[PDB]
């Protein structure tokens, strides 16, 4: 519910997509996502999981810390959006949740793609647009996400 | 690996 020793579970289900090598696991991340909509109460240590697993974690696993990301994202606007869980406490809602990411979200997105091959690109790509019809504030889309940068250090053809 | 592994949100 808080500060207890359930976070154990949602710990231990991060850690369990760290183990695998495409890092993704739709069914475990909508285990975490689950017991995150069920308590907002601790979107604190939630969203310091996601943004400190995507941005340590390889490649694969920058990949599904973007899906549970879009799943945990989403969903927690969108009960919100639904709930009066928009008219509550910073911490313990989308508030301070959308807020928190809305600051970082350029560092996740930045190094996903210029980690990330270009069908990964592509996965994170519907996931932004997946973004613009929930309507997450967290548009941080500088050229930062876009990592041309990156993408000069890189061969490529198109011609 | 295991799981639903790749899982694919959408929206219309």
């Amino acid at each position: 519910m808080q500060q207890d020793d359930d976070f154990q579970n949602f710990v231990a289900t991060l850690e369990s997509f760290k183990d695998l090598k495409s890092g993704i696991s739709g069914s475990r991340i909508k285990k975490l996502t689950t017991y995150a909509l069920d308590h907002i109460d601790i979107e604190s240590k939630i969203i310091s999981l996601i943004i400190d697993y995507s941005r340590l974690c390889p490649d694969s696993h920058k990949l599904g810390s973007l899906y549970i990301i879009d799943s945990i994202g989403r969903a927690y606007l969108d009960e919100t959006r639904s709930n009066s869980n928009s008219s509550s406490n910073k911490p313990g809602t989308c508030a301070h949740a959308i807020n928190t990411l809305g600051e970082v979200i350029q560092e996740l997105l930045s190094d996903a793609i210029a980690k990330s091959n270009q069908d990964h690109k592509e996965k994170i790509r519907m996931l932004l647009d997946i973004w613009d019809r929930s309507g997450l504030f967290q548009k941080s889309y500088l050229n930062a996400i876009r990592s041309k940068c990156f993408a000069m250090d890189l061969e490529h053809h198109h011609h | 690996d295991d799981d639903e592994d790749d899982y694919t949100p959408s929206i219309s």
